[PDB]
């Protein structure tokens, strides 16, 4: 439906898709990255029912599917079920799609090589786009966030990378790669709202409590102090109702599972935290380039759109930073929307038309072809 | 019949407590053959080791 | 007393053929402890001399 | 009739209660956790005829009452009944007044909080137990079974909870709770049932299932291969003698049924199964800790008791388990017994008596001690 | 268990501690340069379970702990954990109390002068080892070789400090130090 002769692009984690076409400022349609399929065998005659949902078809009618997504802590291994979704996203919804545009698609840093080599090759073998480039998520999010220098806080749904980039340039020892994102605190809460007498196992389930967390839960500025009286009052509960009738409150765990990224420990994981990753990836970077990473503290990604997150980061760093030197959090409404926004720049960029790899050089080369010309 | 019952279960109750001193001694000797299995294919693992150290 | 004659049986006749495995279970076992003990012997023993043939 | 005030110790579980004295090896009753109540008018005189029944009574009348078991899935909903249950238990068959003696009560790990605080709470305000303490089933299933170390499949008759151990510590990352249990397998055997022309829709048909389920019943070391027999030749049928002097068969849905452990969709549940459920236990920990639970997979509670599931289960592990690593199953004759043995075993360990809860501590914190002094 | 007054030698790495006696060929035994420790809730009653684990008990029971090194590219920070890990070194595995023995422990010349002045202060305060000496590990190197003069590049896990020797004289505005080890190869 589209006539502007742009590239495409496109975010794709373990949760969300975020999508649309480069040279706006927001993805157009944001999308489950979800096949699902029907768990149960249909009897009457006339029920509808399909063979495969995808996305929010997948989502909507999640209480009688099994949902699958795709994508592993950062990487595509089902690259059937992305190219599913692909197709849904770009020819059904977005009304656009890769055959008559060159397309973005993105990566953490240190994402398994083999993830930009199939999404190179799907979008060329599959949908026959013109050109391909594989991006950084860390460079989209400073440019969507009006930066070339600043820490990374790409919080997505299976990964946080944490990665400082300074003058435009890879800090790449400094990076902190993190196995605790948007999806382990939705495992998390399903278990701890288990031993508030609501069980939660399956995944239409598991859809339901990551909608109970966006919507009730917070990090908190000062953890303990929120613990210690919602832990003890009711005066610090919060109603949710359930798609059955039901009505679940939520304590002191309203913030004990958003805290998890502060204490990894709640979920049996091995990490310092977020801001002491935050703190590293600053302080393993030179001594003229740490100044300039602390003033320019960058979240992106979801999951720093809990309330308490922006200031709470700011305190903590700030907190083991020295003194007299500023300490700031750059966290725009384009929080989780930022690393497609940032693919838009990129993508559209008169400085970046020599970076895609068109169906020419593609073909030649196969796949490989994205270590030579990508990153 | 009339001490049959008794006769039955005696039987039973005498081979519920020789098969409980047989399978206690099933799991013993299972769990020290798993065990023992375990120190042989260490040793034969090591065998190997030692074997390719040799050669 | 048929119903106890009977539960007492089957009992008898289970717990006999249950003490009968496990005697049997026990023995296999203990036959292979034995033989998983001597082949342990047996990587033992070939374990020093590679050990050996090694040092 | 104790010559020291050890403890009581009651396995509550949503099918049957296990109850005895600390330092024994075995309950010295059994009752099923249920409070029976007629839901028709006795004629006859010598009918006995009671408002309510408790444990077996409610079975030896139950041809005529609804049968309510006051524990939901792990959870007493219904504390009025348990204590019936507790008060039968204690007093009239282990012959002890709990006022004289400490008790100790058991939940699984991700049991809700509520149960916890019902169990202190009951007996020490209505029963005035000088101590309470309430148990981690997953430690007394290890403590019955001989281990430190292993996968704890207690699989209830509410839930099946499957938590890895490693060196006595909870590896809670990798707690994939299931809800499907024993109670859904006898509601599935009174449907398998219904179907070859023998209906069973009441509460005493439902303890008739649950006593056919038990006797006949097996999950087969190859479900397809066992059905097709099955399906096609008597030599696979088992008879039972209903109370009335009917005779029913089952056929393959002697196996059909229990097969729901392995296929939980028949019941309509969302899962991969208790094979994949149980393996999601052991390559969930970490990579030096795998190799010891793979080997000590530990069975306690009931449904291990099926007469091929020591043995499935070992076989659909090690076709999941990475090759090398030795898969083994522990299955004692403690089993559904053992964490009823477990009980007995913490409640008397030196290393434990310190944990107990006293009536002086408990009076002056409330009812929700239980969370601090316990797990 | 030592029939004589020796010397001991402990060689503490960032990576691992080589020690045994004065005057051998060999360290007795190697144990790494870690304590460990439990980061995992306990659920079962009276299973023992350490607090903290000393050296090779740090790796025998990992499967649940975290692991720390209380020397960071070749100095000591974490003298609590040298401490444990001194003490088991020299009591439990190789025998030898240090109270009855001098000992001679190693490091970079330019390594941060806390890292002698530590190690020399345990050794007298809490163990009471009747003489200490720190020694060099270019001198070191040098002596294992068979040299009095050569280049010492020692490549090992913590910082490499390459340092000529002439004759058995320093030349130390010749002397390289990089930030590069064994660890960050690990890392790469
Ligand atoms: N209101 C919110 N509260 C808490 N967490 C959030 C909120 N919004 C987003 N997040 C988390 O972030 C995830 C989506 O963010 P996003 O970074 O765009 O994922 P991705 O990079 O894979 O596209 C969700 O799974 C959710 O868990
Ligand atoms: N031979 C068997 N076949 C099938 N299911 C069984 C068998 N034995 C026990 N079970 C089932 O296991 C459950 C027993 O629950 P239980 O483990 O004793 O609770 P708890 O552990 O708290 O004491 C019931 O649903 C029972 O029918």
């Amino acid at each position: 439906d589209e006539d502007e002769t742009t590239a495409l692009v496109c975010d794709n984690g373990s949760g969300l898709v975020k999508a649309g076409f480069a040279g706006d400022d927001a993805p157009r349609a944001v999308f489950p990255s979800i096949v699902g399929r029907p768990r149960h065998q249909g009897v009457m005659v006339g029920m509808g029912q399909k063979d495969s949902y995808v996305g929010d078809e997948a989502q909507s009618k999640r209480g009688i599917l099994t949902l699958k997504y795709p994508i592993e802590h950062g990487i595509i291994t089902n690259w059937d079920d992305m190219e599913k979704i692909w197709h849904h996203t770009f020819y059904n919804e977005l009304r656009v799609a890769p055959e008559e545009h060159p397309t973005l698609l993105t990566e953490a840093p240190l994402n398994p090589k083999a993830n930009r080599e199939k999404m190179t090759q799907i979008m060329f073998e599959t949908f026959n786009v013109p050109a391909m480039y594989v991006a950084i998520q860390a460079v989209l999010s400073l440019y969507a966030s009006g930066r070339t220098t600043g820490i990374v806080l790409d919080s997505g749904d299976g990964v946080t990378h944490n990665v400082p980039i300074y003058e435009g340039y890879a800090l790449p020892h400094a990076i902190m790669r993190l196995d605790l994102a948007g999806r382990d605190l939705t495992d998390y809460l399903m278990k701890i709202l288990t031993e508030r007498g609501y069980s939660f196992v399956t995944t239409a389930e598991r859809e339901i409590v990551r909608d109970i967390k966006e919507k009730l839960c917070y990090v908190a500025l000062d953890f303990e102090n929120e613990m210690a009286t919602a832990a003890s009052s009711s005066s610090l509960e919060k109603s949710y109702e359930l798609p059955d009738g039901q009505v679940i409150t939520i304590g002191n765990e309203r913030f004990r599972c958003p805290e998890t990224l502060f204490q990894p420990s709640f979920i049996g994981m091995e990490s310092a935290g977020i801001h002491e990753t935050t703190y590293n990836s600053i302080m393993k970077c030179d001594i003229d380039i740490r100044k300039d990473l602390y003033a320019n503290n960058v979240m992106s990604g979801g999951t720093t759109m809990y309330p308490g997150i922006a200031d709470r980061m700011q305190k903590e760093i700030t907190a083991l930073a020295p003194s007299t030197m500023k300490i700031k959090i750059i966290a725009p409404p384009e929080r989780k929307y930022s690393v497609w926004i940032g693919g838009s720049i990129l993508a559209s960029l008169s400085t970046f038309q020599q970076m895609w790899i068109t169906k020419q050089e593609y073909d030649e080369a196969g796949p490989s072809i994205v270590h030579r010309k990508c990153f | 019949l009339k001490l049959d019952k008794e006769n039955a279960l005696d039987r039973a109750e005498q081979a519920e407590a020789d098969k409980k001193a047989a399978e206690d001694r099933s799991k013993q000797l299972e769990d020290e053959l798993v065990s023992l299995q375990k120190k042989l294919k260490g040793t034969e693992d090591e065998l190997d080791k030692y074997s390719e150290a040799l050669k």
